[PDB]
RNA sequence: GUUAAUUCCGAUAACGAACGAGACUCUGGCAUGCUAACUAGUUACGCGACCCCGGUCGGCGUAACUUCUUAGAGGGACAAGUGGCGUUCAGCCACCCGAGAUUGAGCAAUAACAGGUCUGUGAUGCCCUUAGAUGUCCGGGGCUGCACGCGCGCUACACUGACUGGCUCAGCGUGUGCCUACCCUACGCCGGCAGGCGCGGGUAACCCGUUGAACCCCAUUCGUGAUGGGGAUCGGGGAUUGCAAUUAUUCCCCAUGAACGAGGAAUUCCCAGUAAGUGCGGGUCAUAAGCUUGCGUUGAUUAAGUCCCUGCCCUUUGUACACA
């Protein structure tokens, strides 16, 4: 039942596309990296859409995203 | 050797009862015989030596903590009282025969008043616990 | 009827009113190139050996 | 305090104390905009304060 | 319906019964010996403590719910 | 040497059980008595399951004192039964090589893992309407 | 030990009413009415009798003074507040009523009440609960 | 009413606010209990936030 | 130290389990072998995880039923404590073994179920489940209301099950029970 | 000498604000203190019916006021824990300071 | 397609939005790292009691410390890592690492019911009554009344048990009140008990209180008998609260010993510290839990599924229904 919202998902999309350079690939590094680059007001969503970056950054990898 | 936490408390019980038995030091009351030992209680004890068993326990309890008196003894010796159809309860001891029980060890010097409330065992009664300590470890060995 | 034991390869689904027997695919263990389609009462995973009564029932699939 | 009030019931007693202040100001200044009121204690006074918009009246 | 009558004392031929055969038995606990040898539960304890006296027969486990006895083994 | 010594908890449901273990002979007791009369009797071997486990050989340079508070008979044996493993295994995290302490946790673990980590279960909180946690009063019609 | 004894007593007999021997004395003396479970304790307390013994290997001497600890229990050192008949309504004499007598105390107590014309005789009367009870729903039984 | 409401309305979404809500219920246009909704703007209902960004009275 | 004993009296060895098919889902084996048949619990989480539990813990659960007795597992180890000890002297073989022949000898191999009704085959689970619930209600309701007390009444029954001589309660159902599968398949 | 100051409140982040403002005062006053020591929080709960009928489902409010208390420890003289505590609190928190 | 979800990916005559879900708050679980503690403690050290150097002590004091206790700030878990399945999207399964890889509640939209409350109010329209009062008060009675029917429950039908001793473990909480007169109690004596009489502590991490709670564990006695199960009914006496107990307020002592042998048709609640057993606090309270709200404690059988019955949501379809 773990699916990320709308306001995980958008938030996310817009951290990727305007801090692709400065993001990578481990949740615990680009947490921190999305945690001063943002105003996330809770942890809990914090790590969400810290958990999201990375995984749609290794679709990145993989290839190009709509 | 060793003392009384080193060994069973159960049989330590009834070496004690044996012991205050042997004595015969005690003055039981006279009602001992026509007493129901509190009010959870809906018979007589069985054992009619009771009095020196429950001497030998109450002694063992102040030599486990002190401070303690008649209502704290009438905590240890409650339990359920059964209402019939209600849901049963707890329920206190006995107030006079833990009242009568520390005036007998008051009366041979086991026990003593102390400041604080209450009671606690003299070095005397400490001596004796710990010597019969030692018997029950021997004996079961 | 002998009593032939066969072992659960794969399960399938769940049949019945109230979806209490799961219908597994199960192959005997002496003739290991045959199969049949039984319908299992309980907790059945992959990999579990069925003490069945007689090998010729075999079931329909939903 | 000699009657030496408990914690308990003294946090109740001073909140049911800004209860009825709020609600006996908000039946009086009704007319007159009382928005609230918010209620500080220093030792030997105490300062509370009537919160409203017509300040005037 | 049926009603266990059982013995509160022993008579003659029941205690020379319980003598004779009950030191064989392989299971001794009061529950069996109270449905072969048509006594009391109570009595059944009070006989085989009698016969554990006497050294017949052998402890095995004492407990607050019940008791165990075996036989001596033979040899 | 230097006093050696190391206190652990171990939890259960409510009851917790600090155990202290220092450098000295094999002295295992708990709350002032030994191992063999605590009771409930019937979970003797539970109390002995590090013990025997492992060895009186591993538990001969280290002296056991174990305090215990809270919860209830089986609550409490069980802090007991974990403190004392985590206590002996602490002891050897500290004070000795990593490789006892690798063999010594991989040996407690392979029979029951409760030996060291804890339950984080306990008693959920009583909804209203009903007689306990997730029981209900009985509804009735007509 | 454990042997049958000769003069077994299957049965004795204490004010007119049956003791079933085959049960153990504390519970037998129970069988009749005003004597309980802690009386009939209490009355072989007082009695140098073993609690140990079943009443059929009794002894006539011993259910003689059993009977007469009973009968006068209070000149053996039984309580005053151990009675059932305490301070009764005519005499005013601390004693236990026992088997026969106790039903005629009860039925006197009826009458008595009956006669006096009060509320609780009048419940009595009517077949009611005389205690304070509820009749609403509860003891259908008797009463259809 | 419908025009105090939008008074307030108007009024107090002029004055800056994110939304507002006013229900008037009561007996209106006859002697029939009807009841009267006025919503405007941003509204949350549930959680925690209601209670430090609803004002409500 | 090796060779852990059940109750310290009982090793965990010397069993073989006659069933290739009831094999996984009776934990005698070492892995399996505890002290006491009391663990801490938490086999309720997962599916198949009760399984894991062995068989001396898994009877002791199943026997605290019927109301008066729910979770007295301290008393229901001392049962199985005396019950594994008359098994032992009455029989003389291992108590562990007895209990292990009587699961094989009591599982049904196949049940009825509505799909009237139709003859289906169950679940090795299943069927071990179904087999320690007919021993432990065998026993209590041949303890209800009787001298016999339950720790010889759960022995007697585990040996009539282990030689199944349709003297058990367990044996009777189970062979009544496939007796109705026989007719509906 | 020993002069000991005790903070009340039913809100946390004013009480801890008012504590360590007093510590720092303490400080830059230039003596010891024994730390803020927590006392545990005492609940006050109610639980009530939410109807002011009786019919409905029976449903129950659960109620809560939370109170924390904390302590501070100072050997000082009294004018200058006088006028640290003339200044700077929230109007959550309630004040007392005694002597002995 | 996918999810607990109008949850998302995505399609696209719709685009961009709002509420609800989620987010949130409290709780639970984990930190030997931080902050510190004579209203919590640990470990040492020194005196003290006892046992044949060592051991026990909740015996007395102080030098370190905060693991245990308290509660603050941070952290911590995200389907993050790995292997499969899936458009390789949304996401699902399993596994290592792990204190946790679904803890429990609170809050909760649009629209509505002629659901409940005029007996919660000094919230209230209208009507009625208004000195022989439907206002208020006092005295007494009734709200309890018993051929009967139904509902929520407690006690049970016993040997997995009762009784009698012994042993040893909790967590919630509450406590001297505006009027308001009634608090929680250690301890010393008296009484079998209910209880009585004195000196003390506590407006509370201090005192009750280390809350010595029950089932439980151990050892007796009982023996399958409406039985030492069960304790209804009922007679007589003794206390407490009240201004007063009779229609027994509550409790105590003895005696009385009924139905009840696991419950027909039918029907309820529930899946993990859950059901059930067990006892303790709050409210009610002068007296006072067979109730309810919380709390621990012992603690499982079974299930990880389905639309079969009872229902809910979405789509399609049919309608002579629309107070449906
Ligand atoms: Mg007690
Ligand atoms: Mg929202
Ligand atoms: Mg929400
Ligand atoms: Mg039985
Ligand atoms: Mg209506
Ligand atoms: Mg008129
Ligand atoms: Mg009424
Ligand atoms: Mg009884
Ligand atoms: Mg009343
Ligand atoms: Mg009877
Ligand atoms: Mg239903
Ligand atoms: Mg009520
Ligand atoms: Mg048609």
């Amino acid at each position: 039942g773990r699916v990320r919202t709308k306001t995980v998902k958008k938030a996310a999309r817009v951290i990727i596309e305007k801090y692709y350079t400065r993001l990578g690939n481990d949740f615990h590094t680009n947490k921190r990296v999305c945690e001063e680059i943002a105003i996330i007001p809770s942890k809990k969503l914090r790590n969400k859409i810290a958990g999201y970056v990375t995984h749609l950054m290794k679709r990145i990898q993989r290839g190009p995203v709509r | 050797g060793v003392t009384v936490k080193d060994v069973n408390q159960q049989e330590f019980v009834r070496a004690l009862a044996a012991f205050l038995k042997k004595s015969g030091k005690l003055k039981v009351p006279e009602w001992v015989d026509t007493v129901k030992l509190a009010k959870h209680k809906e018979l007589a004890p069985y054992d009619e030596n009771w009095f020196y068993t429950r001497a030998a326990s109450t002694a063992r309890h102040l030599y486990l903590r002190g401070g303690a008196g008649v209502g704290s003894m009438t905590k240890i010796y409650g339990g359920r009282q059964r209402n019939g159809v209600m849901p049963s309860h707890f329920s206190r001891g006995s107030k006079s025969v833990a009242r009568r029980v520390l005036q007998a060890l008051e009366g041979l010097k086991m026990v003593e008043k102390d400041q604080d409330g209450g009671r606690k065992l003299t070095p005397q009664g400490q001596r004796d616990l710990d010597r019969i300590a030692g018997q029950v470890a021997a004996a079961k060995k | 009827q002998p009593i032939k034991l066969a072992r659960v390869t794969k399960v399938l689904g769940r049949t019945g009113s109230q979806g209490q027997c799961t219908q597994v695919r199960v192959e005997f263990m002496d003739d290991t190139s045959r199969s049949i389609i039984r319908n299992v009462k309980g907790p059945v995973r992959e990999g579990d050996v069925l003490t069945l009564l007689e090998s010729e029932r075999e079931a329909r699939r939903l | 305090m000699a009657v030496q009030i408990s914690k308990k019931r003294k946090f109740v007693a001073d909140g049911i104390f800004k209860a009825e202040l709020n609600e006996f100001l908000t039946r009086e200044l009704a007319e007159d905009g009382y928005s609230g009121v918010e209620v500080r204690v220093t030792p030997t006074r105490t300062e509370i304060i009537i919160l409203a918009t017509r300040t005037q009246n | 319906r049926d009603k266990l009558n059982n013995l509160v004392l022993f008579d003659k031929a029941t205690y020379d019964k319980l003598c004779k055969e009950v030191p064989n038995y392989k299971l001794i606990t009061p529950a069996v010996v109270s449905e072969r040898l048509k006594i009391r539960g109570s009595l059944a304890r009070a006989a085989l403590q009698e016969l554990l006296s006497k050294g017949l027969i052998k402890l095995v486990s004492k407990h607050r719910a019940q008791v165990i006895y075996t036989r001596n083994t033979k040899g | 040497g230097p006093l050696q010594s190391v206190q652990v908890f171990g939890r259960k449901k409510t009851a917790t059980a600090v155990a202290h273990c220092k450098r000295g002979n094999g002295l295992i007791k708990v709350n002032g008595r030994p191992l063999e009369m605590i009771e409930p009797r019937t979970l003797q071997y539970k109390l002995l399951e590090p013990v025997l486990l492992l060895g009186k050989e591993r538990f001969a340079g280290v002296d056991i004192r174990v305090r215990v508070k809270g919860g209830g008979h089986v609550a409490q044996i069980y802090a007991i039964r974990q403190s004392i493993s985590k206590a002996l295994v602490a002891y050897y995290q500290k004070y000795v090589d990593e490789a006892s302490k690798k063999e010594i946790k991989d040996i407690l673990i392979q029979y029951d893992r409760t030996l060291l980590v804890a339950d984080p279960r306990r008693c959920e909180s009583k909804k209203f309407g009903g007689p306990g946690a997730r029981a209900r009063y009985q509804k009735s019609y007509r | 030990s454990l042997v049958i004894p000769e003069k077994f007593q299957h049965i004795l007999r204490v004010l007119n009413t049956n003791i079933d021997g085959r049960r153990k004395i504390a519970f037998a003396i129970t069988a009749i009415k005003g004597v309980g479970r802690r009386y009939a304790h209490v009355v072989l307390r007082k009695a140098d009798i073993d609690l140990t013994k079943r009443a059929g290997e009794l002894t006539e001497d011993e259910v003689e003074r059993v009977i007469t600890i009973m009968q006068n229990p209070r000149q053996y050192k039984i309580p005053d507040w151990f009675l059932n008949r305490q301070k009764d309504v005519k005499d005013g004499k601390y004693s236990q009523v026992l088997a026969n007598g106790l039903d005629n105390k009860l039925r006197e107590d009826l009458e008595r009440l009956k006669k006096i014309r009060a509320h609780r005789g009048l419940r009595h009367f009517w077949g009611l609960r005389v205690r304070g009870q509820h009749t609403k729903t509860t003891g259908r039984r008797g009463r259809t | 009413v419908r025009r105090a409401c939008y008074g307030v309305l108007r009024f107090i979404m002029e004055s800056g606010a994110k939304g507002c809500e006013v229900v008037v219920s009561g007996k209106l246009r006859g002697q029939r209990a009807k009841s009267m909704k006025f919503v405007d703007g941003l509204m949350i209902h549930s959680g925690d936030p209601v209670n430090y960004y609803v004002d409500t009275a | 130290t090796p060779d852990i004993k059940l109750f310290g009296k009982w090793s965990t060895d010397d069993v073989q389990i006659n069933d290739i098919s009831l094999q996984d889902y009776i934990a005698v084996k070492e892995k399996y072998a505890k002290y006491l048949p009391h663990s801490a619990g938490r086999y309720a989480a997962k599916r198949f995880r009760k399984a894991q539990c062995p068989i001396v813990e898994r009877l002791t659960n199943s026997m605290m039923m019927h109301g008066r007795n729910n979770g007295k597992k301290l008393m229901t180890v001392r049962i199985v404590k005396h019950a594994f000890e008359i098994i032992h002297l009455l029989t003389g073989e291992n108590p562990l073994q007895v209990l292990v022949n009587a699961i094989i000898n009591s599982g049904p191999r196949e049940d009825s179920t509505r799909i009237r009704r139709q003859a289906v085959d169950v679940s090795p689970l299943r069927r071990v489940n179904q087999a320690i619930w007919l021993l432990c209600t065998g026993a209590r309701e041949a303890a209800f209301r009787n001298i016999k007390t339950i720790a010889e009444c759960l022995a007697d029954e585990l040996i009539n099950a282990a030689k199944g001589s349709s003297n058990s309660y367990a044996i009777k159902k189970k062979d009544e029970l496939e007796r109705v599968a026989k007719s509906n398949r | 000498h020993r002069i000991r100051i005790t903070l009340t409140s039913r809100n946390v982040k004013s009480l801890e604000k008012v504590c360590a403002d007093l510590i720092r005062g303490a400080k830059e006053k230039n003596l010891k203190v024994k730390g803020p020591v927590r006392m545990p929080t005492k609940t006050l709960r109610i639980t009530t019916r939410k109807t002011p009928c009786g019919e409905g489902s029976k449903t129950w409010d659960r109620f809560q006021m939370r109170i924390h208390k904390r302590l501070i420890d100072l050997h000082s003289p009294s004018e200058i824990v006088k006028q640290i505590t003339s200044i700077s609190i929230e109007p959550g928190v309630e004040v007392e300071v005694t002597i002995a």
